[PDB]
RNA sequence: AUCGCUUCUCGGCCUUUUGGCUAAGAUCAAGUGUAGUAUCUGUUCUUUUAAUAUCGUCCUCUACCGAGGACAAUAUUAA
RNA sequence: UCCUUGAUGAUGUCAUACUUAUCCUGUCCCUU
RNA sequence: GUAAGAGCCUAGCAUGUAGAACUGGUUACC
RNA sequence: GUGCUCGCUUCGGCAGCACAUAUACUAAAAUUGGAACGAUACAGAGAAGAUUAGCAUGGCCCCUGCGCAAGGAUGACACGCAAAUUCGUGAAGCGUU
């Protein structure tokens, strides 16, 4: 049972975020839904995250408000994780602590 | 294709300790050596369940609540210059008391972006 | 999985003629010859001039097929697996290809461990219906000639430097120009083309059996070997089982008894049940048609 | 009007369809010359000398066999 | 009843034209 | 333009097994 | 085998008693199968033009490593004529009760 060490961290976070969204949309759909359409909502969530990072205002013209609110909720959660990781690595790069070179490039790109 | 999501996890019950100890292997990690082989228990002064059982928690909780509220209560030449005093009554305008649930409009983030970009 | 069981599943002509047996238990000694998952090896000496036999297959591979773990013959009748499956049905269908074999093994072992641990798991309901021809060629006395040391392969080349101290036999090996000498382990286990089973079923084909009426509807029974120490009022009681019994002609000068029943079916039956089997008044009662 | 077959139009199913993540993961550029491969077009086989290399007999060694030496022409190419 | 076996040469090869796991580049012209 | 089969294509490491089956039958009435 | 026997009774034999009490995966084998790179031809490395860092995910895929480290081409594979329950309109032509 492999450990999430240092190079699995973002892939494990984005692995678990998808699972939480899957459980929420399986609980959120009412009783007579065809139980398809999970992949499309996951793509809407990935596109909403890209539009958050690009500072593009994200609005789908027809979309149910529980799905739209849930996507906004999880996009705010990934925003918080992204931003707090950026603050932490910037304080580390400022003090001179042991940092990777890739985390310096990633941190510049986030800042 | 190659790049694909999951849509189902890997199930447990088929490796190293799951049903027959994976048929009794002779392989063991360095994290699986004996370590902390003695459970520490709560002593009589700490919070042992003999002492927790007879205690009335509501009276002590109300007393500590009262003491905390009481502590918080007892704690609390060139006159010709073209611009006059611009800050008259600005008594520091307590932004540092506010806490905002927004990582872009927080006070810590505004201090961050003020510090780290010139 | 492993196996890890106590006291193997043995017959009596492999376990020796001594009531006092020493055996050793090795915990995960060998692998199964069929299952290839390792088991507990039990090893004993049968007698005095015997071979030190040991168990060859798991407890599970003997639970599935009701055999002894070293000779792979039946526990109850003592015949090969192909003969007993010939005198019964064959609905086990254990897979022989690899991954299917281990998958079926895992699942049937789960079914065993989800039970008491005493019965043949699938062979029980078909083991209720028994007493076919296999009871009429089952070996009565133990065949202690299996428990016998191998031919000394230094003596075959005439170089046995141990001589009289060699525990291996100085006698003839069997001619390989013989169907009886191929004998795979798995062929003997799965009931496929076992030549011992071929000879036993051939012996079986020859054997006496109840036969059909010469002409239609005839329920006439020609009974030979009556004897004059019996009475015809008991026959009826031992016969009524079948149905209302038709004609009952009696002749004590030839000691032959003719019988008649309502249906020919019942007469065939009485042959079947009756032929080469029935004895009453401690005296064999022989039957024929016409 | 009803039942059946055949044109013709249209509605609903058509997530049966975009199968992750990171610093939009990153970057953003060419010409000439040779060599190799493939395709197309045109036309060929079978029935003396120079250079290089190396079975018989004899001799010696060691246990009929093996090794070493010498000797007797042979093969290729061109007119 | 066309005949009716124990099997050591056959189709090629060469030349020209069009696109690389090689080959060499860090590189420029032209008029008022 | 190097481990990726596939196959080949030749190998090599485990095994010291289990097992040998042969026996037979009578006939009679108006 | 050894010792003791107020054993016959000689130093020969025999008798009695005592102690001593079950090795061996039984082969110097016969067999039986699956297997060593690696050579032989072929074969050529993911991300919607090209050149490319990678991190994962899943399990009848493994290799190196003591590794719950990290590598193995992002280790390989994954590339799918991606069809799962259950239908109706309108006129138009033809035959029919
Ligand atoms: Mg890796
Ligand atoms: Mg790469
Ligand atoms: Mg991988
Ligand atoms: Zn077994
Ligand atoms: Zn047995
Ligand atoms: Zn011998």
């Amino acid at each position: 049972a492999k450990t999430v060490t240092k190079q699995r961290v973002e892939s494990h976070f984005d692995l678990e975020l998808r699972a939480a969204v899957m459980h929420d949309i399986l609980d959120m759909m009412p009783e007579g839904i065809k139980q398809n359409k999970a992949r499309t909502i996951l793509q809407h969530l990935s596109e909403a995250w890209r539009c958050w990072k690009a500072n593009i205002p994200w609005k789908v013209p027809g979309l149910p408000t529980p799905i739209e609110n849930m996507i906004l909720r999880y996009v705010k959660a990934k925003a918080d994780w992204w931003t707090n990781t950026a603050h932490y690595n910037r304080e580390r790069i400022r003090r001179g602590a042991t940092v990777d070179k890739t985390v310096c490039k990633k941190n510049l790109g986030r800042l | 294709t190659a790049a694909r999501p999951t849509f189902e996890p890997a199930r447990g019950g088929r490796g190293k300790g799951e049903g027959d100890l994976s048929q009794l292997s002779k392989q063991y990690s360095s994290r699986d050596l004996p370590s902390h082989t003695k459970i520490k228990y709560r002593q009589t002064t700490q919070d042992a369940p003999e002492e927790v059982r007879n205690r009335d928690f509501r009276r002590e909780l109300e007393e500590r609540e009262r003491a905390a509220a009481r502590e918080k209560n007892r704690d609390r030449w060139d006159d010709d210059v073209v611009f006059k005093n611009c800050a008259k009554g600005v008594d520091d305008q307590k932004k540092d008391k506010r806490f905002v649930n927004d990582t872009l409009r927080s006070e810590f983030h505004k201090k961050f972006m003020e510090k780290y970009i010139k | 999985n492993w196996e890890d069981a106590d006291f193997p599943i043995l017959c009596q002509t492999c376990l020796g003629e001594n009531p006092y047996i020493r055996m050793t238990k090795e915990k995960y000694g060998k692998e199964c010859k069929i299952c290839a998952r390792p088991f507990t090896v039990f090893r004993w000496c049968p007698g005095v001039r015997m071979r030190f036999k040991k168990t060859e297959v798991c407890q599970t591979c003997s639970k599935l097929k009701n055999v002894c773990q070293t000779c792979l013959l039946d526990l109850e009748y003592g015949l090969p697996i192909q003969v007993r499956d010939a005198g019964l049905s064959f609905k086990d269908d254990m897979p022989k290809s690899d991954v299917n074999k281990e998958y079926y093994t895992q699942n049937m072992e789960r079914e065993i461990s989800n039970s008491d641990g005493t019965r043949p798991v699938g062979m029980l309901g078909k083991a209720t219906s028994t007493s076919d021809m296999l009871l009429k060629l089952a070996r009565t006395t133990p065949y202690y000639k299996r428990n016998r040391p191998h031919i000394c392969s230094f003596w075959v080349k005439g170089e046995c430097k141990r001589g009289e101290e060699c525990p291996y036999r100085h006698e003839k090996p069997t001619d390989p120009d013989d169907p009886l000498a191929d004998q795979n382990i798995k062929d003997r286990y799965y009931g496929i083309n076992d030549p011992v089973a071929d000879k036993l079923l051939k012996r079986a084909s020859t054997m006496p059996r109840l036969d059909p009426p010469e002409d239609k509807t005839i329920t006439t029974l020609y009974v030979g070997g009556l004897g004059d120490t019996i009475t015809e009022t008991d026959l009826r009681n031992h016969f009524y089982q079948f149905g209302e019994i038709r004609t009952i002609t009696v002749v004590q000068r030839q000691q032959c008894a003719f019988i008649q029943f309502a249906t020919r079916q019942a007469a065939e039956v009485a042959a079947e049940k009756s032929f080469n089997k029935l004895i009453v008044n401690g005296r064999r009662l022989n039957v024929k048609w016409g």
